[PDB]
């Protein structure tokens, strides 16, 4: 299986990159992405070349580091998966396979392949949470909560913030990650008491943050790797209209240190 | 010599004994103490964020891009507590009692106690924050039992606990960060530890994007950087868990308690070629069909289910046939790496073992079959490619977690003055054998409420400040890490770091692995100071020092494990018994079990750095147990 | 759907009077089946709505109604019950006098259930 | 000989020391095992739904048309229980000093 | 509901008319023998509820049968009976043992000579007689 790739290749944030193309000959059909492209970065170090650096971490597809654009469809061709998770054996011998990072003006470029996502952080750091402190918490069951709640709950809460649905947007916005979020929170009676406050003011921050708008297109839903549904996005719109109706204003925005 | 601080009296009144004893700090005064956090995983997120609302100043780090990538996020399996929810029988006694003797009789019995106490307020507190637990059809919460404990005592959620309570840790964290109380350094990675007249007051970082070395202050300094379990190459823990800080610490003086002392999963993916580290946890509920296999045949070219059943090499089924195939996972996992290392695998590289279902899927239901395994089969198609309802899986062991760590006493308060050691970075309790379920509750107990008394009665015992950024120490720390890193990018040898680090691992797996002999342990003791100095001298890691440059981070991590190798080596030689995950292959029994010397080594070792890799010293802690006895 | 030795404290969920009063009321059926026998349908929508009625007017029974009230529709139906005309035998014969606002209240809650797309699960087939 | 198989100790941890005594069934094999219970009382039915609850399998008997129609259905009191609601100095030890000595002193005190 | 209760059996307003009363056996305290465990004397025989004589010694206060026998149900025979359980090994006995069927044997005897008996007085004369 000879492969063909074409990096994205950029030396810091300020320095403007390319594309350059890296021709390999074996790949083993069954190896991951990731473990390919440590194989290159080998075989770069041996020549003498800059290695190639990408953020990775857990190769399960859990934690949510690894970000690539891989043939212009985020985490690669296949669905419901990232890019720790995709293997060769998904792709075609002679193929041309084209790596590039995110690309939003809120996840600035680092390195070749590496992004600042630290927009989420400040994201989640606007509301995003409930407002407990540790030892006055009251014993665990009493409040009930439904089987279902806490299941549309958990399908929205698992969220790893890679960042693809900002990427697949071709608006750049940010629109899943915070549905997600804030459906998480509003599903449960214990996210009950601040949650028309908390949407509106995690709604500012990405507005402040510097993310686009969302046209309903429906593109991030498609890419992302836990398949988080656009009904967030309608209970977002409406937890919004009832916040408004309210007259709830909007916090000062999270400004970085 | 190293005490205990342990209380006195009736076990279960000795915590709120302490807490009573202990000196407290205003909350006023709150605010004029610097508290440095090294770790944002489970204990890290959630001690940062206890802290920051007590009202001390709060410096958290951690290596990953945000705090919420870490290994806590990993986990899968549920969490433990003693709510009795099931009335099944479950206590605190109870939890108390299975832990201490889960863990072979290598514990204190105090701190046990005290986790089997605090992990009922510790599920409260996750409940309180929104963690998406699996709820029952009236409301309430749903038990389930960890496949084989006698009790249902644990809670999930669907397959991800351990991301959903780091989750919550780090919304409470991020809620602190708002506030302005902590101040969050992510992207940056602590390379040394300052002590300034014998207490340790700050840390030497360096901002792996830009570069820059910077030096931190502060009174109390607490160290949550997770297991050393990656010092084997080939181990299910993430690609960037490391051992500097923990041995940055110690050799600055504090103590490692058992080394030696490792846990394995049975059933792991096996690699798919030698360019692969990392192997993909399953879950421990298989095997309970059993039929794990080899071709009788060294080299079979046939298809694994073309093989006649007769022609099945059975092993774990001729041997140890009194257990019935349930054997455990020490037994099973070593038999497996001695048949795949007499050639007779059968994965790509010959490493791995078959485990079939097609027996189970014959005599059960393919529904039931497929409503319990789902998520694990596709799992196994997503990354294997080979579908296990037609074909046999395969599976083989790998390094999974470390019981072992820096010594800490009972304010988890390591040999160093002021520097706190919580999470997976201590000894702390869980002996030879961790519990399934006790890693998380362990973490977040010590996080959430244990680190906080402690770190107040230690702050109310001094005063604040005093101390700067222009210390000498600080200048002599600086520079030694700044000849260090000139150093490894001056090497420009030919080897890279990861050929380094797979010699070692597979050095430190055959020999100081599953099964350890004395001649083997002699031999790797022998071979580490070879490897080291070839690294030393033959590496080639490429780049620069001010810029974005990885395997410069990769050196560092594997000069540290040739380190503590060595140690460890020792440590497993110097342990003259079989205990929990420490097997030695003279003292066991001929069923293949741990046989204890509880008259010779029923006590915690320490080892301390003096300036020598090869001769470290031993300071032994006793152990009494008064309301558990062994047997 | 409570399992044994989950219960919280008794007195942490606050019943209003009028609801357990109204709870008992409807609570106190003896299940002796004269509600059929005195339907000119033959239909026991008297006695599913007492039940219907008990477990939706306190918090306890919140968490799963607009699921139950469909799952015991449905069971009456599998069963051979016939349907409610709102003659009202039923009510001048039951033996605790549970009125007949008992199945007003079940038809709102089936009502709420449709509109929230709740489908009746498979049914309970004798032993 | 009849072995009554009491506690030992303080009688207020005497059932909590039995339990953590008292061997248990892991929730995998509760399958395996078979438990009949004749009658649906309160006892019998209480029985029977914690039993089921658990795991095991359950064989429930009455002799009425359904056990919903067992006796006890009848009971017009109340049920007691040491909660202390109304603040009136009840309490845990003030319910067995009650029900040991109106008893005339004829039962086990464990019980 | 105890006056109008009265009216609707007896018959008389209990307002202008004296009530009638007459005692009669209410509860039995009595019962199979039973250890801490619920156990009786054949092992592996549990009994709870009335049917045991467990803790009322010779009276029973007033709302105490109700909550002994949901305990026992609910709170206690759990854990005894998996302790019991815990100690031999499932199955083994199936129902086409000798001792199945000789009781079976002695059960149809049984009902075969009441059924054959046919004398003139009814069973609840003697019924009456010993009561
Ligand atoms: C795959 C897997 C599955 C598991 N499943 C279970 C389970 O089901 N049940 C269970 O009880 N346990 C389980 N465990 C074990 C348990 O989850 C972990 O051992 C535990 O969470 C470790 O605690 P920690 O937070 O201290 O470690 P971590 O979460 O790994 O902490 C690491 C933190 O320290 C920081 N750090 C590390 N080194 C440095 C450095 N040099 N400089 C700066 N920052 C640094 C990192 O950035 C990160 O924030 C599992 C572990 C793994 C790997
Ligand atoms: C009118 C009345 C009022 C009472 N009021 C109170 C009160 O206020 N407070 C209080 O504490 N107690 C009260 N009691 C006592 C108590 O409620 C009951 O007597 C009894 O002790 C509790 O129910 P149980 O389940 O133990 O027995 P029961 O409910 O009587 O159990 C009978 C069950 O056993 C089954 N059964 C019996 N024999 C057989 C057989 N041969 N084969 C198969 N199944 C069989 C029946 O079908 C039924 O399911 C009252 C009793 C009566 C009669
Ligand atoms: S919503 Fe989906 S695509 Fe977006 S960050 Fe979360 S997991 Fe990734
Ligand atoms: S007639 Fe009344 S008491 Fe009888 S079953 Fe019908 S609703 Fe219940
Ligand atoms: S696809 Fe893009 S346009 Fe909006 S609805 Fe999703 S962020
Ligand atoms: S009388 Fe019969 S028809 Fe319906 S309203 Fe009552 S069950
Ligand atoms: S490395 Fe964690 S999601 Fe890819």
């Amino acid at each position: 299986m000879k492969i063909t790739l074409k990096i994205w290749r950029q030396k810091n944030r300020n320095t403007p990159g390319e594309f350059k193309t890296y021709v390999m000959d074996n790949v083993n059909p069954d190896m991951s992405f990731l473990e390919m492209l440590d194989v290159l970065n080998e075989d770069l170090m041996s020549r003498g070349e800059e290695p190639v650096a990408f953020d990775h971490d857990c190769r399960e597809g859990i934690c949510g580091m690894c970000s690539l654009m891989i043939n212009g469809v985020a985490h690669g061709p296949k669905n419901a998966i990232t890019t720790c998770q995709l293997h060769m054996r998904s792709f075609k011998d002679g193929d041309t396979i084209t790596v590039e990072p995110w690309r939003a003006s809120a996840f600035p470029i680092l390195k070749d392949l590496v992004v600042d996502r630290s927009a989420f952080d400040r994201i989640i750091q606007a509301g995003g949470y409930i407002s407990v402190s540790t030892g006055s918490a009251p014993d665990a069951n009493t409040i009930p909560v439904s089987k279902v709640a806490a299941d549309r709950a958990m399908d929205a809460a698992a969220c790893i913030g890679c960042g693809a649905c900002v990427a697949a947007c071709p608006n750049g916005s940010a629109m899943l990650f915070t549905a997600a979020k804030v459906t998480h929170l509003a599903l449960l009676p214990q996210g009950q008491p601040e949650r028309y406050q908390r949407v509106v003011n995690m709604v500012a921050q990405a507005d402040f943050e510097g993310f686009g708008n969302c046209t309903n297109i429906g593109e991030c839903a498609a890419v992302c790797p836990k398949e988080i549904s656009l009904e967030t996005i309608a209970q977002l719109n409406r937890d919004l209209v009832m916040a408004a109706l309210r007259g709830i204003e909007p916090n000062t925005p999270i400004v970085p240190a | 010599v190293l005490d205990s601080k342990v209380p006195t009296g009736p076990i279960e009144q000795r915590w709120d004994k302490h807490r009573f004893e202990m000196k407290l700090v205003n909350p006023a005064n709150r605010r004029k103490y610097t508290i440095i956090v090294v770790g944002s995983g489970l204990a890290g997120a959630s001690a940062a964020a206890t802290l920051g609302e007590a009202g001390y100043n709060v410096l958290c780090f951690c290596y990953q891009d945000s705090p919420r990538r870490a290994h806590s996020i990993a986990a899968q399996g549920g969490i433990n507590a003693a709510k009795n929810y099931r009335n099944d029988g479950d206590s605190i006694y109870r939890l108390f009692y299975d832990t201490v003797k889960g863990g072979d009789f290598r514990a204190r019995e105090s701190n046990v106690y005290r986790l089997a106490q605090v992990s009922v307020n510790i599920i409260d507190q996750c409940v309180a924050q929104g963690v998406p637990f699996a709820r029952e059809y009236g409301g309430l919460l749903d038990n389930r039992s960890f496949g084989g404990a006698q009790v249902a005592r644990t809670f999930y959620a669907r397959g991800q606990t351990g991301q959903q309570l780091l989750l919550g840790a780090y919304q409470a964290l991020s809620r602190q960060i708002a506030a302005g109380t902590v101040k969050m350094f992510p992207r940056t990675e602590m390379l040394d530890l300052v002590v300034v007249d014998g207490r340790a007051r700050g840390i030497i970082t360096r901002d792996m994007v830009t570069g820059k070395i910077t030096r931190y202050a502060a009174d109390a300094v607490v160290l949550a950087t997770g297991g050393y379990g990656n010092v084997f190459y080939l181990s299910t823990n993430a690609k960037g868990c490391n051992a500097t800080a923990i041995w940055r610490a110690h050799r600055r003086g504090a103590f490692f308690g058992n080394p030696c002392f490792t846990q394995i999963h049975p059933t792991c993916i096996p690699v798919s070629g030698e360019y692969q580290s990392k192997l993909t946890l399953m879950s421990e509920s298989l095997r309970n069909d059993g039929r794990i296999w080899v071709p009788k045949k060294k080299g079979d070219t046939r298809r694994p289910q073309d093989i006649p059943e007769s022609e099945r090499d059975y092993y774990l089924e001729e041997r140890y046939p009194s257990f019935g195939n349930l054997v455990p996972r020490d037994i099973a996992s070593r038999a497996a790496k001695q048949v795949c290392d007499e050639g007779r695998g059968v994965g790509p590289g010959g490493l791995g073992v078959y485990l079939d279902f097609a027996d189970a899927i014959k005599r059960l239901g393919r529904q039931k079959i497929a409503e319990r395994y789902g998520n694990l089969f596709d799992m196994y198609k997503q990354i294997t490619g080979e579908d296990p309802y037609e074909t046999p899986m395969r599976i083989y062991p790998a390094v999974h977690y470390t019981m072992g760590g820096l010594w800490v006493d009972y304010n988890l308060q390591s040999t160093i003055p002021g520097l706190f050691v919580i999470g997976e970075a201590n000894f702390s309790d869980h002996g030879a054998n961790r519990l399934g379920a006790s890693a998380l509750m362990q973490g977040l107990a010590d996080g959430y409420f244990i680190l906080p008394y402690t770190i107040a009665n230690f702050l109310a015992q001094v005063k604040p400040g005093g101390v700067s950024i222009d210390r000498p120490e600080f200048a002599e720390a600086e520079a030694e890490i700044n000849q260090r890193i000139q150093r490894l990018l001056s090497i420009r040898g030919k080897r890279t770091v990861d050929s380094f680090h797979r010699e070692l691992g597979k050095l430190m797996w055959d020999k100081c692995g599953m099964a350890r002999n004395a001649a083997g342990l002699r031999e790797a003791l022998q071979r580490i100071p070879e490897i080291r100095a070839e690294f030393w001298e033959n590496v080639n890691v490429p780049g620069e020092a001010n810029d974005l440059n990885q395997a410069l981070e990769k050196a560092g991590r594997v000069a540290d494990f040739l380190e503590l190798a060595e140690l460890m080596c020792l440590d497993a030689l110097h342990r003259e018994e079989s205990c929990g995950g420490h097997f030695r292959e003279e003292y066991q029994t001929p069923d293949g079990e741990a046989l204890r010397n509880d008259e010779q080594f029923s006590y915690v070792a320490a080892w301390e750095f003096t300036g020598d890799l090869a001769k470290p010293r031993l300071h032994k802690e006793p152990l009494v147990f008064e309301y558990v006895k062994p047997t």
